Order: C-alpha cells, then sequence, then structure tokens
C-alpha cells in the first residue's frame, strides 16, 4: 500500500524494502551461505581433499570464485570434472563415477 | 509405473504428510540466519 516502507516475514525478518526514490518495492534475498566440508582420505595415505560446499549451486559457487566473493581464501582447483552437483551441496575436488 | 517406485500406501503416506518450513524452495530464506 502506498502507506507501507518495507516488508517482514512469519519471523520477523525482512524481506522486501520500497526504493526511497523510486518507490519499487525490492524482494531481498539473503547472500549465499553455507557450511564448508573437507573430506580427507586421511593423512597417512594421501593429502589430497576435496571440499562440499554444502546448501549451493555449483554456479553460484564458480561465479563467487571467479568474482573473488568467496569468503575462504583458499581455492580447490576445478577440472571440470571435479566439480559435481549434489543435492547436499556442490563437491569439488573428486570426479564423480557410474560405478557404484 | 509412478515415479519413485513407492507402494500406493507409500504414496499416500508421503503425500499426507506436510513440510513448511518458512524458507525458499531451492534446487540445492531456506538457510534463514545462518541455520541451514
Ligand atoms: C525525486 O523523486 C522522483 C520520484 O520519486 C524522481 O522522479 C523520477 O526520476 C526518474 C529518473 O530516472 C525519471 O525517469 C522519472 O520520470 C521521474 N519521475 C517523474 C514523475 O518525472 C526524481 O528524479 C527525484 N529527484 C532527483 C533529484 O533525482
Ligand atoms: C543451478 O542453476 C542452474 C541455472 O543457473 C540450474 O539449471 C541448475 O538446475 C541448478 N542446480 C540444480 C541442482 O538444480
Amino acid at each position: 500500500l502506498p502507506f507501507q516502507q518495507f516488508g517482514r516475514d512469519i519471523v520477523d525478518t525482512t524481506d522486501a524494502v520500497r526504493d526511497p526514490q523510486t518507490l519499487e518495492i525490492l524482494d531481498i534475498t539473503p547472500c549465499s551461505f553455507g557450511g564448508v566440508s573437507v573430506i580427507t582420505p586421511g593423512t597417512n595415505t594421501s593429502n589430497q581433499v576435496a571440499v562440499l560446499y554444502q546448501g549451493v549451486n555449483c554456479t553460484e559457487v564458480s561465479v563467487a570464485i571467479h568474482a573473488d566473493q568467496l569468503t575462504p581464501t583458499w581455492r580447490v582447483y576445478s577440472t571440470g570434472s571435479n566439480v559435481f552437483q549434489t543435492r547436499a551441496g556442490c563437491l569439488i575436488g573428486a570426479e564423480y563415477v557410474n560405478n557404484s | 509405473s509412478k515415479p519413485s517406485k513407492r507402494s500406493p500406501i507409500e504414496d499416500l503416506l508421503f503425500n499426507k504428510v506436510t513440510l513448511a518450513d518458512a524458507g525458499f524452495i531451492k534446487q540445492y530464506a531456506q538457510k534463514f540466519n545462518g541455520l541451514t
């Protein structure tokens, strides 16, 4: 309505604002985040590790990597085959195979 | 013949239970405020 300036969710978090000059309504989506888990065969076998970026799309991770936006300062080399999209998250550093 | 290969009863049981987190549907607000 002409009077309302911003909106809130059922948990009283902000999810939309009205731009004070154009009066356009904008949605606020949180910037992507999640946990990072590291898969290690064990340091008595190999020093190779895989990194799972939990809850995000591999496209979003690759864009954040390219733009130097991703918070951790280390990078895992992408070979194309090393990047696999799972439901848990984006797994970078492991080659997906069909063999079960 | 039904995707996911559920029995009629299993399909009923899954359709009756409703999940309605106050989030957003992603392919993977759903992450709330540091809560995943
Ligand atoms: C003050 O706010 C008004 C609208 O709230 C601005 O007017 C619009 O400005 C855009 C700028 O791209 C124009 O395209 C629109 O046509 C303007 N609206 C009208 C009705 O003319 C105005 O520009 C703002 N003041 C300043 C200095 O930016
Ligand atoms: C990731 O995003 C692309 C479009 O940017 C989409 O096609 C893809 O399906 C998404 N990932 C998943 C697991 O759906």
